[PDB]
């Protein structure tokens, strides 16, 4: 019956008009995955910006960003993490001061080493090979207190720290001690070693010394997502 | 002007044809300085037929009469007994006698360049028609970078096609085709030629604008302003050519519109084209500074040499796609018209082929999609 | 642009040749 | 059926040396990166060492570097941990753990509670 | 003690392994060695379905076989008419991370779920005529991996919480809960009778479940890695599985051990999806290499390859009539092959 | 775990108590079923273009 065929054709066109509007709103939005341990400080970072998967909607200068936190999922991430292979960037939050043995933080002898293993597994995954990571070295305020006190030494859990020398691009904060600078830069250099080994230009790592209450965290993510989009357009033109 | 002079001579001949029925026959026998027998309206500019015939008043044509140093002073007499005919070479000879050897080499130099540009446009046209098809044929290739590229390729095809049609209408024969035949047609093809050249310049600037917006403007990927860029690419040349056409019809409406006698009228086309070249040069430099900033904040310490090869390769790819070679002779003296015509037309004609090879034949994605389809044929 | 300059220059020359042949015919 | 059985664990004096062995069956051992993980009493599972499929790429945690050696024999389908200069902090249950998928650079979930591809463990006391 | 139970479990495991080895008189390959091989199988791409903006995770064919529901991570569920390519319905989803979709045998309702941990039921035949979510099932503590309707009021689901659970749609409550698996359950397939169902998890083990009883009647092992896909043979007595170890295995229910193994030295990528042809002679498998391999189920020979996707093949479905095969990919496209 | 081990053992006892069949009988049945429906399989047995709804 031609009446059924023309109705289905009209129904298809009504759907296509609605899908064109959906494409404009989907392609204009930047999707972020926030990953972190319980004591990373991701929840406080989420609270400042502000369900089996939690979502946060925030805007930075006319640009919409949709951020996703795990919520109720098991500790095994090998299947679920494959869904985030199209996100703009993966904001990984790591507590910098969790290098010593602490019962409170997950009952783990080294939380930083566990964070390093997680980062190396995400950076080398076949599905996440083209996904850029925004590394948030959170809890820098606590790290300065632990390094200035001196009861717990990073070299106990990171022997290479004894031979470590702060690089010429240290850019220390006003009034910061050399000891805090060598510590945080060693922490950053541990992650950079993993990212520099296999990046191959497909994806990039953006390290940042962060605090859970830093107002700059939203601007840092905006700048990282702008640099990521720029490199992705450069690559299409073969300019790289 | 060949036509204005030819007509002046035809008007002087119609002036002669008015006095053609002289009715002076029968006094050609009695010896006279001139019996009015003069009938060579063709041989003389026109025959005065004055009985004294002391001098021929017309002499050289009225348009060339001002140019000629003397007026008249030449007597042509068809007399068995009387004064003796005097020819132009004997009397004044105007300046036509002057060999005028200068600029003969330039006339030959232009004809050679026309052959060189003809092969540059032909080669570009063949490679651009096979590039537009590859991009249109594969859905995977479709993207807003490709669609902008598609319009650029078409602008080159029109630039290449326009030239061939213009050459046939104006330079096909030594006899002047379109002398008075189809003047409105010769003018119409000139209008199309001017628009097609300007459309290619406009599209070269649009390629710079799109890439510059993608990098300089944060998160500028709306894909909505693509229609605005398409409208600028075709619409902006149409406005400039129309204003040139208004002026060419209203003022300096001499023969076909091919010769740019009025410099001010030419600036309606030359000035916008020069501005497009200046803008594309600045965007090209800014895109390179943004790119080097990405090069320097990567590879860690990296290698000066490694960064420069990335910079050199990316700069070379951009030069054909923006027309940065148009900067070298833009703002040049009119003494370097021979080198500029050679660089811009003889080698420039190949820029449609270079763009197609770099952004299609050597584009990695195009190579992948052609290979995958050929594997299905290969199976 | 060069194409317009090339077309103006070769048209002006051709005409100066088509006028010179015409004067060669008349004289 | 994937099976990993640890052995060699026991009670040692501080400064003593042990050699843990993990026997593997039910999969192609050569296609998988192998790991040693440990659970100290009152603490979560912690990664100790990993070895690549060839055995060429080897990693260790900072606390055990220069005191622990990880080795694999592809023909024997066996993974080995040699522990020297043992300390009381090294008292834990040691579990050899296979990476989830073969041929993959990444390794996820080896230290997760209830990871399927992990042996029952061998307690080591110093 | 824990050791006595452990050695007792090992005793039972070895006893089962001897009992099953006592039934291995002759391999399925030896039994089928004398039959004519299928030979090269050539399937062309008849219909390409376009419209999804992001990777497709799942697709299910309607019982009529003229229609199919696809599920994508752009947050959209799309109903397609495979005979004309016309979209019948586009359903906006509350959560964009859908991992599964199901068409009802009646076709009155469809189901989707994912990282939300919820199975959402949509009515396709409302009195108003607008598709609206009619029931949300919220018991599961992990992502939804697979779902299948037994009927309009009953639907079985599988979660990353290690469990499966029958649901009564009218009450929204779990009639029974299947908790045998130790890893994230990735797939399930209902038997033609619907009395039983099989499930594949990330523990390299497949479990046969009695739906009414809620008990696991049989467990099947031998995969080296996570089982990603599972499908029953069309007679209900065997099922096929696809794993991350780049291998497919056919497991017989009455024999309680795998009859056949489909592998190749050149394939080093995991399997995402498996389906059987109407006779069961052909096993179709989707791969991470972007290509589907058609296998001769009886002889374990690769009969043909479907190669039209530019991204990982996420899901496969064969029509009820057996006329067509659908393939869904991370490339946002669904291709129908004949 | 002691509860988990007491749960796993009880399940293994149920799986051990099942009645099996020879693999040869199981493999003959699959072959007979496939050969009974080969004509009705449009993918194994291609049909004329006229029959194909798709083409």
């Amino acid at each position: 019956q031609r009446n059924e065929e023309k109705a289905q054709r009209e129904a298809n066109k009504k759907i296509e008009k609605q899908l064109q509007k959906d494409k404009q709103v989907y392609r204009a939005t930047h999707r972020l995955l926030l990953l972190g341990a319980g004591e990373s400080g991701k929840n406080t970072i989420v609270k400042q910006m502000r369900s089996g998967i939690f979502e946060t909607k925030f805007q930075v200068d006319k640009v919409n960003f949709h951020m996703f936190d795990v919520g109720a999922q098991r500790d095994e991430r090998r299947k679920w993490i494959q869904c985030f292979n199209d996100v703009t960037a993966i904001i990984f939050v790591v507590a910098s001061s969790s290098y010593n043995m602490v019962i409170r933080e997950d009952n783990q002898t080294n939380r930083l080493q566990a964070a390093l293993k997680l980062f190396d597994s995400i950076w080398n995954n076949k599905w996440l090979r083209d996904t850029s990571v925004i590394l948030f070295l959170n809890k820098q305020d606590l790290l300065a207190e632990k390094v200035l006190a001196g009861k717990s030494k990073i070299e106990d859990y990171f022997p290479e720290f004894a031979r470590y020398t702060t690089p010429e691009d240290a850019t220390p904060e006003p009034g910061e001690d050399p000891r805090v600078t060598r510590a945080k830069y060693f922490i950053r250099d541990e992650f950079l070693r993993i990212s520099t080994a296999s990046g191959d230009g497909r994806h990039y790592c953006y390290p940042h010394f962060t605090c859970s209450v830093d107002t700059e965290n939203i601007r840092r993510v905006f700048n990282d997502c702008r640099d990521i989009i720029q490199r992705m357009h450069l690559r299409q033109y073969e300019l790289l | 002007r060949l036509c204005d002079v030819l007509q002046v001579l035809w008007e002087e001949q119609d002036q002669c044809l008015q006095e053609l029925s002289r009715e002076q026959t029968g006094d050609l026998g009695t010896e006279q300085p001139v019996p009015g027998c003069e009938g060579m309206w063709d041989n003389i500019s026109c025959w005065p037929s004055s009985v004294p015939g002391r001098m021929v008043e017309v002499e050289c044509p009225r348009f060339l009469r001002m140019l000629t140093s003397r007026n008249g002073s030449l007597f042509r007499n068809c007399t068995q007994d009387g004064w003796s005919e005097t020819f132009p070479r004997p009397n004044l000879a105007c300046g036509v006698n002057v060999n005028d050897s200068s600029n003969e080499k330039r006339h030959s130099y232009l004809l050679k360049l026309k052959v060189m540009y003809t092969v540059g446009y032909s080669s570009s046209l063949v490679m651009l028609l096979v590039a537009l098809g590859i991009l249109c044929a594969f859905r995977r290739l479709h993207c807003t970078r490709n669609y902008i590229h598609m319009h650029l390729f078409v602008s080159f095809i029109l630039r290449a096609l326009s030239n061939f049609i213009k050459d046939a209408v104006l330079f096909s024969s030594d006899d002047v085709t379109y002398c008075d035949a189809h003047r409105a047609g010769c003018k119409l093809v000139m209008v199309l030629f001017q628009y097609c050249i300007m459309a290619n310049y406009s599209w070269l600037l649009v390629e710079g604008l799109y890439l510059h917006t993608l990098l300089a403007i944060s998160f500028f990927s709306e894909r909505k302003y693509l229609q605005g860029f398409v409208a600028f690419g075709w619409g902006s040349p149409a406005i400039f050519v129309a204003l040139w056409a208004i002026a060419r019809h209203f003022l300096e409406d001499v023969g076909c519109w091919d010769i740019n006698a009025n410099a001010s009228i030419w600036w309606i086309i030359r000035g916008p084209v020069i501005l497009s070249i200046l803008i594309n040069f600045i965007l090209f430099i800014n895109i390179l500074r943004i790119l080097m900033r990405k090069l320097r904040t990567q590879e860690t310490r990296g290698n000066e040499v490694s960064h420069y090869k990335r910079l050199a390769r990316s700069t070379l790819l951009l030069i054909p796609l923006f027309g940065i070679h148009y900067i070298v002779f833009a703002f040049s003296p009119e003494d370097a018209m021979e080198i500029q015509l050679f660089f811009e037309l003889a080698l420039g004609s190949f820029q449609g082929l270079v763009v197609a090879v770099l952004y299609c034949f050597l584009n990695g994605e195009v190579q992948l999609e052609v290979q995958k389809k050929w594997q299905q044929w290969h199976l | 642009h060069s194409d317009g300059t090339f077309t103006s220059e070769l048209s002006r020359l051709r005409e100066g040749a088509r006028l010179q042949r015409l004067l060669q015919g008349l004289v | 059926q994937v099976q990993l059985q640890e052995s060699g664990g026991g009670l040692v004096q501080p400064g003593g040396s042990l050699r843990l062995s993990c026997a593997a069956s039910g999969f192609t051992f050569s296609n998988y990166k192998m790991n040693w993980v440990r659970q100290a009493p009152g603490k979560g599972l912690e990664w100790v060492s990993d070895i690549s499929q060839s055995g060429a790429s080897i990693s260790y945690t900072g606390s055990v570097k220069g005191r622990f050696t990880i080795s694999r024999d592809n023909a024997k389908n066996t993974l080995y941990l040699q522990m020297n200069s043992l300390k009381p902090e090294d008292t834990a249950v040691y579990y050899c753990a296979r990476c989830p998928a073969p041929f993959t650079r990444d390794c996820f979930d080896v230290t997760s509670t209830t990871y399927a591809y992990r042996g029952q463990g061998t307690q080591v006391t110093v | 003690e824990l050791d006595q139970l452990r050695q007792e479990a090992e005793q039972l495991k070895n006893q089962i392994r001897d009992a099953r080895k006592a039934c291995a008189d002759a391999t399925l390959s030896q039994i089928t060695n004398n039959i004519d091989p299928v030979g090269r199988i050539q399937m062309r791409t008849r219909r390409t379905l376009r419209g999804h903006l992001a990777k497709i995770y799942a697709m299910h064919w309607g019982t009529d076989s003229r229609l199919l529901v696809s599920a994508s991570q752009d947050g959209k569920l799309i109903i397609w008419d495979s005979y004309t390519t016309n979209k019948v319905h586009a359903i906006p989803l509350r959560s964009s991370w859908v991992m599964t979709c199901a068409y009802a045998p009646s076709g009155n309702y469809v189901a989707c779920g994912g990282l939300d941990n919820i199975c959402s039921i949509y009515n396709l035949k409302t009195r108003e005529g607008n598709v609206r979510v009619s029931r949300e099932l919220a018991g599961h503590t992990g992502y939804l991996s697979c779902c299948r309707f037994l009927d309009d009021n009953q639907i079985v689901t599988s979660s990353g919480d290690t469990t499966c659970a029958l649901w009564d749609i009218e009450t929204g409550q779990q009639t029974t809960t299947f908790t045998g698996h130790t890893g994230d359950v990735m797939s399930l397939s209902l038997a033609p009778d619907t009395r039983l169902f099989v499930s594949g998890a990330c523990d390299a083990s497949a479990k046969l479940w009695d739906v009414r009883e809620g008990m696991c009647r049989q467990t099947f092992t031998g995969h080296e890695s996570d089982i990603n896909a599972i499908c029953f043979f069309p007679n209900g007595n065997a099922f096929a599985t696809g794993s991350d170890d780049a291998t497919c295995r056919l497991f017989d229910l009455r024999a309680d051990q795998e009859l056949m193994t489909y592998s190749h030295d050149n394939i080093i990528c995991g399997i995402t999806s498996v389906s059987f042809s109407k006779s069961g002679r052909l096993l179709l498998a989707g791969y991470d290499d972007f290509n589907c391999n058609v296998w001769d189920a009886l002889k374990a020979d690769r009969a043909g390859v479907l190669a039209g996707h530019d991204n990982r093949v996420s899901c496969l479905g064969v029509t009820d009539d057996g006329m067509a095969v659908a393939t869904g990919s991370w490339d946002s496209f669904l291709k129908i092959w004949n | 775990s002691i509860a988990q081990a007491r749960k796993l053992v009880e399940q293994l006892k149920m799986e051990a108590n099942i009645d099996r069949i020879k693999v040869s009988k199981a493999a003959a049945d699959l072959m007979a079923y496939c050969e009974a429906h080969a004509k009705e399989d449009p993918l194994l047995t291609p049909v004329p273009a006229s029959e194909n709804p798709f083409r």
